[PDB]
């Protein structure tokens, strides 16, 4: 039991601390660009990405093959809007911002 | 952007220079300590 | 190549002349070679140094 | 098998005469590559040999470490004389092979160990 | 022991170092290639040297740690000296170790008795990359950032547990001031455990000695360290630091990116994110995988087959001035990691996707085709004999 | 501040020039041949405002 | 035929050969170069100090 | 003996001349 | 662990009856070739797959950037 | 092909050499450059008095 | 070697712990007063990895060094026990080595043929002063300023270069930010001397064994270290974590002072600059001379007369059980080190401006009327017979 | 015999399972 609450206290101390946690939700506000341009703004450490695409890009966006994606899933439910797309911009793959 | 750029090219040449004279010592010194085994003879009594 | 047993025949028979000889001449070494890299660059940038500015003192 | 003939392969018979290149030039023969340090085996198979045939395997291994520190190889009057191939291991080391094979399928602790290191 | 006393040498105060420095009995026959092993150990006493006097000027801190790299360069006395033989030191100590691997492989320096050496080894290689990879974090520049952000998300693609790897790393949501004060506290750490996994490297090849260059056994013809391997060792020590100081004095910024003299921002990426030239090849494997769950599979393998070299079993000859096909198979090895080097600083397209995808295996065919020379190789005696 | 460097600029932000020829390739090079560079567009080629 | 070994301890012959390949000799009735090898050797110990 | 001494005095004045030769360095001589 | 019973007679002189240097320069041209003529499958196995890579880079290069010009 | 840019020659800069110094002339003459032409809207920051 | 291998602990691999730490031959009669040797080793590796995970959260800039170490005690996970177990394991550090420093001189244990024990030990204890003062100053309050100046003013007192020895050290005309940052980097470095000088003080008693407590030859009753004395010094470090866990727990600020818990302010004084505990007998006698110069001059003869303990030679009795007017010195000695301590934390005034100067010069009378019994003692197996 | 050896050594597997969520309790996998 003792080796058990040594390890465990200097394992845990580099986890997160009570002061990242307290920065971790809020709520912040956008200004407006042109259909098809890019303009980010800042939540906590990282971007929010942006799209408002033209009715060009109506076509050789959604209705590309459903069964030659990594995860096959709708284009209507990632969008909220017809032609708008702004999500927290941070690629799932590396944390990378492309 | 490099305001030592002059301290730094006469501090190299003053010992690039000197460094070519310590491997001029060094390679004497390693060929006298090892001509007595460069040079020695040695008989044996086997053929192939 | 007399100067090379009258010049080992003088000093190193013994051990602490000798290391005034590597530590003194090292010196005098440092000194002939510093002198000739700070001839050498003020002979190669003629016109380019601090103290050949035609307007140095006067700013105004 | 049947790619390592030198007498039926071509291609045998110019690795074969590569290899007899290389060891006339220190005088060595094939079996004196063979270390008591690598293979525990190794070791016995030297210690059952006469004390003669022994002793000019070490002569010439010391004559070889001698060439090698110089940079040199022996002269063309020597090559000539030497015999790669000519073996005097490959009989005894397979017999303690044979009855190191033997005292495994019948149970028995082995004669000797390697030390962990 | 006896009676009354003798040199000096030989008391116990002395002896340590008087059998295993001194008097320690060598082949006569070592080249010059014998000769870059003691040369890593200066350079790892350079690094440390001089890292404790940068360190009395640097600040871990993201709002000051740019500046204090900056202070030392400009208004420490001599203080661009310290930086500079401390970043062109570590390519110095990256050279020294690349051609003392690839003597050990020429010559087959790993075999029997001699696989413990050859196991604390791939260890220290380790411990060498961690520590460059951690150091190059403190300067705080735009490649500071964002190879920092491209390496440690790389754990986010094992199984279930691993998004809780990647936090308790980070300590919070992103690289910040969390991740470079945790980041310099084990850089003064993990030079100090390389130097004890060094002198223990070194006691297991004072068990049985030193391989030659002509790989047989070599106890009958054999004389003393000094002084016969201290002045051809001393001849290296003084051409290598006539090759360093033209990388301080005149050359200092050659061998990096100028990417890293831009202070970070995390919100515009770099056109190209590119490591150093010591990365380059397990960066080219790494990116070569389309899957990145089978990229850090792909890392593990490359020192697993590298601690399983010396276990594989059938060969009595050594070195390769004797072996023809397998000296053919070093070169084109040899071709292959310089070749990878190439890749890893390529953009991910055409052509370099092909190109990318057959060396990495190209460099795993190394380590499956030495042991069928293990078999073949062994019925060689029963069919040339004369 | 840097936010009131970029809203006097267009939103662009002119960066510092105490180590800028270090932070670019060939960086002695490319401030002069960039700033005695301005040319007019090829054929085909259109700018902003 | 007598070992080679066995007959040069039988023999103490005055003309002895050296391995000429790596070094010439001084021939017979030279003065010995000691005081030369030690002045090379000291003009390196300069640098080292 | 009394040539320990002495042999203790020569290298006694080359610590003397030799700090007195790395600090403070009249140059020209 | 380092004995091996041994026969045999050594002849050596001293450091200070040879000449250390001119050793070195002393038939160069026959040096040269005898390193050249036995090195010479381990430069075109270290050297062959790199010329050739990177001439098929560069002729890949120079055909989709004229591709794309109008 | 305009992606990276176009690629800059090379000048010969009176301090590129083993053992070539700067013009000092012309550092004075770049402050005044400087300070009347750029330092509206670039910083240095680093450099003192 | 045997042909074929036997108990695995025999091996190569692991014969320097087979020999040294399991089979080792202990004498019989050992108590337990040989057993705050290796509780000073444990203490030795908590300080390292404690400090460790402590240097993951702390910044060496003047603006940020105070609240950093209040961010550790409030915002980290457990982080108040990482520091009480650092700033109070450093006074177990003392306590267990002035135990075992008291041992050696009661036993005699610095005599021949264990010279070179005795002189090794007294370089660690020159390495632990030197890293205890050093670290005192990072969490910088106001103890943690106005102690390394005065301090590091001290040696403005050594002839002619001495006032370019203090602005070299200070990296300025004051403590301030070069001082915090060279102070940080030096005492991440002498811990891990610290250690290479640890193993090296135990090579040169595995040499010669062990004494034992009665002084004598013992070769011909001995057992193995393991299980013996590996039993016994587990009782040890079971009853040293019940008496360090009332420190951590239950009186975490009692061996300190509070002025640390006010940020550094350089313009006012405290009204009273007291160090810590084990540095009061050193600071008593420091402040006893009324010559600055003459105080430095004294530290060093406590650090020469202590290196000069093992070479006096006739005396050929050691244990204190044997030896009646000796080991009445001890005692005698032992209620000095107390009274200097006791000095070390009071105003400097009437009356211990006397009972400062005497305690001073008793403490200096130990090593001088050793040898004298090293002569009288001698006389004894001719008259007593 | 040899059986029991590895029937016995197959339960330090689980002894050690019973004993690797003792302290950490590795919740996703
Ligand atoms: C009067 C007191 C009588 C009690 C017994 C003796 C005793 O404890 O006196 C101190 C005793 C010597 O005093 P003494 O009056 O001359 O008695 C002679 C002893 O018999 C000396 O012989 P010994 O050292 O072999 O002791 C025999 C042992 C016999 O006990 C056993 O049988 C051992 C089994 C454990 C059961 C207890 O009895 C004990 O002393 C009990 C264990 C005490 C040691 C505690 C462990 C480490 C101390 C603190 C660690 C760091 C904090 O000191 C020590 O034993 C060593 C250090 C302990 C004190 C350190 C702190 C106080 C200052
Ligand atoms: C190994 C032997 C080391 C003994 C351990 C001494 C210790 O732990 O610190 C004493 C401890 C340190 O407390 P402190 O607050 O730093 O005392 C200095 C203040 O400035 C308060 O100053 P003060 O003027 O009131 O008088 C100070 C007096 C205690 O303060 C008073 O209450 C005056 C009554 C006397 O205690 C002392 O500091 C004299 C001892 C000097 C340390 C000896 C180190 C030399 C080792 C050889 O003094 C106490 O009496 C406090 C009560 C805790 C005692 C139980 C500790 C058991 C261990
Ligand atoms: C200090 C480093 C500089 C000096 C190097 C030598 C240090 C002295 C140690 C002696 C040694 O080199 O070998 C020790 C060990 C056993 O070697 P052994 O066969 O028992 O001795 C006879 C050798 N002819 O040989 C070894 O195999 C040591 C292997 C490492 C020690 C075991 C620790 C690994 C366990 C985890
Ligand atoms: C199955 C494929 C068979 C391969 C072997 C066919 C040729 C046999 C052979 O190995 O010949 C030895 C060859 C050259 O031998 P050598 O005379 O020593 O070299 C001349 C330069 N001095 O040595 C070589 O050239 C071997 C080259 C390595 C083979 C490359 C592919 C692996
Ligand atoms: C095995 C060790 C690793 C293999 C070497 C990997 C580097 C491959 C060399 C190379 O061509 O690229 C590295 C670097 C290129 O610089 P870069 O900024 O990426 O520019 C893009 C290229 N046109 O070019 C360089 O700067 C060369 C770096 C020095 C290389 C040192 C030699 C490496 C091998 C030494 C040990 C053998
Ligand atoms: C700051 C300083 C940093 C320094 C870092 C170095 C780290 C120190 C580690 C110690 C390294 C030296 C290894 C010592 C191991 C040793 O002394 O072996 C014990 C020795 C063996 O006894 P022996 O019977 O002679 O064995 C010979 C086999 N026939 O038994 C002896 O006789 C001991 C001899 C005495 C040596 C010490 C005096
Ligand atoms: C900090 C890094 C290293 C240091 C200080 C070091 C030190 C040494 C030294 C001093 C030798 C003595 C003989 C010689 O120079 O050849 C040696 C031999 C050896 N080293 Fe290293 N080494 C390091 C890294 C490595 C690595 C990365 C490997 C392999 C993966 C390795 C494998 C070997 C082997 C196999 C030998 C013995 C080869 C032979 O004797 O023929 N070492 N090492
Ligand atoms: C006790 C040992 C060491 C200490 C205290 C230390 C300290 C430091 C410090 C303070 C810096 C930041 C200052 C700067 O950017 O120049 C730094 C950077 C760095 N360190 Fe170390 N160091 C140590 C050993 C090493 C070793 C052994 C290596 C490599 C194997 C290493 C590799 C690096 C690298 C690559 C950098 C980046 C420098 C740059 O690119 O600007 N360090 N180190
Ligand atoms: C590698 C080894 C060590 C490291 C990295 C380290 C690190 C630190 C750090 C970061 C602090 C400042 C945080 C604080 O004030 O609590 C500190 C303070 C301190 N350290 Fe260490 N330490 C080490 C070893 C030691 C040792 C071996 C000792 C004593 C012999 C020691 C004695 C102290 C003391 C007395 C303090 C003052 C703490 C206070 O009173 O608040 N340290 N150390
Ligand atoms: C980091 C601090 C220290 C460590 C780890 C350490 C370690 C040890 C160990 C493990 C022993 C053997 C066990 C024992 O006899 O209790 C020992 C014995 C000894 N130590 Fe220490 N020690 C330290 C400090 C000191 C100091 C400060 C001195 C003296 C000024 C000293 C002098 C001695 C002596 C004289 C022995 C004699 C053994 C005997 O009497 O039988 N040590 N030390
Ligand atoms: C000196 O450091 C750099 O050049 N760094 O790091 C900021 C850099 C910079 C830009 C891009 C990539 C890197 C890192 O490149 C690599 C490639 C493989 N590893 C790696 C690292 C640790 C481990 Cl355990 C295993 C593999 N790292
Ligand atoms: C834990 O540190 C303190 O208690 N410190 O230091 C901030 C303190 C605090 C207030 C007053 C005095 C001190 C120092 O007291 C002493 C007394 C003697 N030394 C000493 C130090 C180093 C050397 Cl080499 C030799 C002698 N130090
Ligand atoms: S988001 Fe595409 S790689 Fe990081």
């Amino acid at each position: 039991s003792l080796v058990r609450l040594l390890i465990l206290k200097f394992v845990l101390s580099m986890s997160a601390s009570k002061d990242v946690l307290a920065l971790a939700s809020l709520e912040v506000d956008l200004s407006s660009i042109e259909p098809g341009t890019t303009v980010t703004v800042k939540w906590r450490g990282k971007p929010v990405f942006i799209r408002r695409r033209t009715e060009d890009d109506i076509k050789l966006a959604n209705s590309v093959d459903v069964g030659s994606l990594r995860d096959p899933q709708q284009d209507a439910e990632r969008v909220k809007n017809p032609e708008w797309l702004i999500v927290i911009g941070v690629c799932t793959h590396l944390g990378c911002i492309p | 952007a490099e305001p030592e750029m002059e301290e730094r090219k006469l501090m190299g040449f003053k010992w690039i220079f000197v460094l070519t004279l310590a491997l001029l010592q060094a390679g004497y010194y390693r060929r006298l300590r090892w001509s007595v085994l460069k040079s020695r003879k040695l008989v044996l009594d086997v053929v192939n | 190549g007399g100067i090379f047993e009258a010049l080992y025949k003088v000093l190193m028979r013994r051990n602490s002349v000798y290391v005034t000889f590597v530590i003194a001449g090292a010196f005098v070494g440092e000194r002939a070679v510093d002198y000739g890299v700070h001839k050498l660059w003020e002979h190669n940038n003629v016109g380019k140094r601090y103290e050949d500015i035609s307007v140095l003192g006067q700013r105004q | 098998q049947s790619f390592i003939d030198p007498k039926k392969n071509w291609f045998a018979a110019q690795h074969m005469k590569a290899i007899s290149k290389r060891l006339r030039r220190f005088g060595l023969r094939y079996d004196d590559l063979y270390d008591p340090y690598y293979d525990l085996d190794v070791k016995e198979a030297l210690n059952r040999l006469p004390k003669e045939v022994v002793d000019a395997r070490h002569q010439r291994l010391k004559r070889a470490m001698d060439l090698s520190m110089k940079h040199e190889y022996l002269p063309e009057d020597l090559q000539a004389m030497q015999t790669p191939f000519r073996g005097y291991l490959q009989e005894m080391l397979a017999l303690v092979k044979r009855e190191k094979a033997e005292r495994e399928s019948l149970g028995g602790l082995p004669l000797y160990q390697r030390t962990i290191p | 022991m006896r009676n009354q006393r003798f040199s000096l040498l030989k008391q116990p105060i002395s002896s340590t170092l008087n059998q295993h420095l001194i008097d320690y009995p060598t082949p006569s026959n070592l080249s010059y290639w014998w000769g870059f092993g003691s040369l890593a150990g200066i350079c790892l006493v350079i690094q440390i040297v001089t890292g404790v006097f940068l360190a009395m000027h640097y600040t871990p801190h993201v709002d000051l740690a740019f500046n204090s790299v900056e202070h030392v360069m400009r208004d420490v006395e001599g203080g661009w000296l310290l930086r500079y033989m401390h970043a062109n030191g570590a390519s110095m100590f990256l050279i020294v170790v690349h051609l003392h691997i690839f003597r050990g492989l020429y010559h087959a320096s790993y075999s029997s008795p001699r696989e413990f050496v050859r196991c604390l080894g791939v260890v220290i290689f380790l411990l060498m990359i961690v520590t460059a990879f951690t150091g190059y974090v403190p300067p705080w520049g735009q490649m500071s950032f964002w190879g920092a952000t491209v390496i440690t998300s790389l754990a986010s693609a094992i199984p279930v547990v691993g998004d809780t790897i990647v936090t308790w790393l980070w300590g919070g949501f992103s690289v910040d001031n969390a991740t470079l004060n945790r980041f310099f506290s084990l850089h003064h750490l993990l030079p100090f455990i390389l130097v004890g996994a060094s002198l223990l490297h070194l006691a297991a090849l004072h068990q049985y000695g030193s391989n030659n260059p002509l790989g047989v056994h070599s106890e009958m013809d054999q004389i003393s360290f000094y002084p016969y391997f201290y002045v051809k060792d001393l001849v290296g020590w003084v051409a290598f630091a006539i090759f360093f100081s033209i990388w301080i004095f005149y050359a200092p910024n050659v061998l990096g990116h100028p990417d890293n003299y831009i202070p970070a921002n995390p919100m515009p990426t770099p056109p190209h994110i590119v490591p150093e030239w010591y990365f380059l090849p397990i960066h080219a494997i790494l990116r070569s995988i389309p899957d990145k769950s089978g990229g850090v599979a792909a890392i593990a393998p490359v020192f697993i087959c590298l601690l399983a070299l010396p276990f594989f079993k059938s060969m009595y000859v050594r070195s390769s001035s004797f072996r023809p096909i397998h000296q053919g198979i070093f070169w084109l090895l040899l071709a292959d990691r310089l070749l990878l080097g190439w890749i890893g600083c390529q953009p991910v397209e055409a052509p370099f996707v092909t190109i990318g995808q057959i060396p990495p295996l190209v460099f795993f065919l190394f380590f499956a085709i030495t042991p069928i020379p293990g078999r073949v190789g062994r019925g060689i005696p029963n069919s040339y004999t004369d | 501040n840097e936010a009131a460097a970029r809203f006097a600029n267009g939103g662009a932000y002119p960066p510092d020039l105490s180590l800028i020829t270090k932070a670019p390739h060939n960086g002695q090079n490319y401030v002069f041949a960039l700033l005695t560079g301005y040319r007019d567009p090829p054929a085909g080629v259109s700018i902003r405002e | 035929e007598i070992p080679a070994t066995v007959a040069a301890v039988k023999n103490p012959s005055s003309k002895i050969v050296y391995d000429e390949h790596n070094h010439e000799r001084y021939p017979p009735g030279d003065p010995s170069k000691r005081a030369f090898a030690y002045f090379v050797l000291t003009g390196g110990r300069f640098v080292y100090a | 003996i009394q040539p320990t001494d002495v042999k203790a005095a020569a290298m006694w004045g080359v610590a003397a001349a030799t700090g007195g030769l790395y600090l403070i360095q009249p140059w020209g001589w | 662990k380092g004995f091996v019973p041994m026969k045999a007679v050594t002849y050596g002189l001293s450091p200070f009856q040879q000449k250390i240097m001119p050793g070195l320069w002393k038939d160069l041209p026959t040096k040269i070739h005898h390193k050249v003529s036995e090195n010479w499958i381990s430069a075109t196995l270290l050297l062959g797959p790199l010329v050739g890579v990177y001439s098929y880079v560069q002729n890949y290069q120079e055909k989709e950037k004229l591709s794309h010009r109008y | 092909e305009a992606e990276h840019g176009l690629a800059c020659p090379s000048y010969p800069w009176p301090h590129q050499g083993i053992l070539s110094s700067y013009d000092h002339a012309s550092i004075r003459r770049g402050h005044q450059v400087y300070t009347q032409v750029c330092a509206s809207c670039h910083s240095m920051s680093l450099i003192s008095y």
